[PDB]
């Protein structure tokens, strides 16, 4: 079909409720690939959730080193326009996860992180605070790591990123962008905000580098960033968008992706809008 | 270890 075909077919499935139903018809762990590594003993603790875990096949491999990280590639392609978005999408640093993770921003030296999820919630740790306070100083897995500013706005708090491997003194860089408000298992608090946030991501992509993204399981509140962040790319190419192949796609490399159906409808009625605006 | 979807 074409966008406007596929805008009109998303319009009237979400009044018949049919968009919704196909939603959760959808399996949520691709049948048939294995996830084994994730179930070893040495690894179940690093799992923030017994439930959400790395298929073999896209889970990120540490280079020269043999450490398990809840992490997985996920790649969104668009090739009607020769264009890959990558990602790593992973869930909230546990206290002994940080190394790890930190690991995985040198490997690949990512410039850009970004974080959908508060530290606590109603008196609960969602994710470890793996960066220090400014101007404090923090050893993980052998990288010094220094918070060089520091800035809130209303709906996330923008921070530069100091990386150092501390045997041979080279430095990286990383911005890191925190979006506080948007509640485990629920939608952005402000949908106008959520989707300002998204492009600015978008334009802070460098090409062929992978954006890291994670919120406290790195699935939900990720599959939904993800979602619009490729709608984004095929609204603006007038390429049709099929929401439920987007999240099938993601599911393909990381099981879950987009959890409730609520987040769903959400990012359906994002995509719309986002339609309506453009002509 | 909990679950997510809980």
């Amino acid at each position: 079909d074409t966008l406007e075909g596929s805008m009109a077919q998303l319009k009237k499935g979400l009044e018949s409720g049919t968009v919704l139903i196909q939603f959760e018809q959808l399996y949520r762990k691709k049948p048939g690939l294995a996830i084994t590594f994730a179930k070893l003993p040495q690894n179940l603790d690093k799992n923030r959730y017994k439930d959400v875990l790395p298929y073999d096949t896209t889970r990120v491999l540490l280079q020269g080193n043999e450490d398990y990280i809840n992490a997985s590639y996920v790649n969104m392609e668009i090739p009607a326009a020769n264009l890959v978005n990558k990602y790593i999408a992973t869930q909230g640093p546990l206290p002994h996860t940080c190394a790890q993770f930190w690991q995985v921003v040198w490997d690949q030296k990512l410039s850009l992180i970004v974080m959908l999820t508060t530290l606590t919630e109603r008196g609960r740790t969602k994710c470890h605070q793996y960066w220090p306070d400014p101007p404090d100083v923090m050893n993980h897995g052998g990288f010094h790591i220094q918070c060089q500013s520091e800035d809130c706005t209303i709906a996330y708090v923008s921070r530069e990123m100091l990386v150092t491997n501390t045997q041979t003194g080279e430095e990286h860089t990383v911005t890191h962008l925190q979006y506080v408000a948007w509640p485990a298992h629920g939608v952005p608090d402000d949908s106008s905000d959520f989707l300002e946030f998204v492009n600015y991501v978008r334009s802070l992509r460098v090409d062929s580098e992978p954006v890291l993204v994670h919120s406290s399981a790195g699935i939900g509140r990720t599959g939904v960033l993800v979602t619009m962040e490729t709608a984004m790319c095929l609204t603006e190419r007038n390429l049709p968008i099929y929401p439920l192949d987007i999240v099938r796609k993601m599911r393909d490399q990381r099981a879950m992706m987009v959890q409730t159906s609520s987040q769903y409808k959400f990012v359906c009625e994002a995509i719309l809008r986002v339609y309506e605006e453009g002509l | 270890f909990s679950a997510y979807v809980s």
